[PDB]
């Protein structure tokens, strides 16, 4: 029993970091559409 | 102001 | 001991699901934006 | 050996909550992307 | 394309 | 519409 938790835990910790990898990758990339709504908005007005 | 690659039309949004 | 770590486990991969799911839900919700702005800035060019 | 896992798992549950806040702050900023996009379409049609 | 196929964005392709 | 910070040019992103 304690080895099959051990297992499930570093499957837990592995899910978490490509979660963490993920957030950074939507953080970058919401990042650049902040940057373009800014762009544009200062053409028009 | 300063981003987008440096121009080029948005650089098709910094290259994603 | 074993079976309450047995369960906080579940309930941890139980958490890490919903937030996969959020995640999901957010990069749908930020590709639209970013298919928005091209279309804004193309009717602006 | 319990023990041990009982701290992986306090490390966990830690790294959720902190990944859990993040996710929050991100959905706010992308409601507000969204509200751009729409207040410059408008300002367009 | 994309947007819902037009009608004003469809509410941004319906959230 | 209502939101943007109220106003202000945007209110730099509602704060971030």
């Amino acid at each position: 029993r304690m080895k099959q938790i051990e297992d499930k835990i570093e499957e837990i910790e592995s899910k978490q970091k490509k979660i963490e990898n993920e957030i950074a990758r939507i953080k970058k990339l919401l990042q650049l559409t902040v940057w373009g709504i800014k762009q544009l908005q200062a053409r028009i007005l | 102001x300063g981003x987008x690659x440096x121009x080029x039309x948005x650089x098709x949004x910094x290259x994603x």
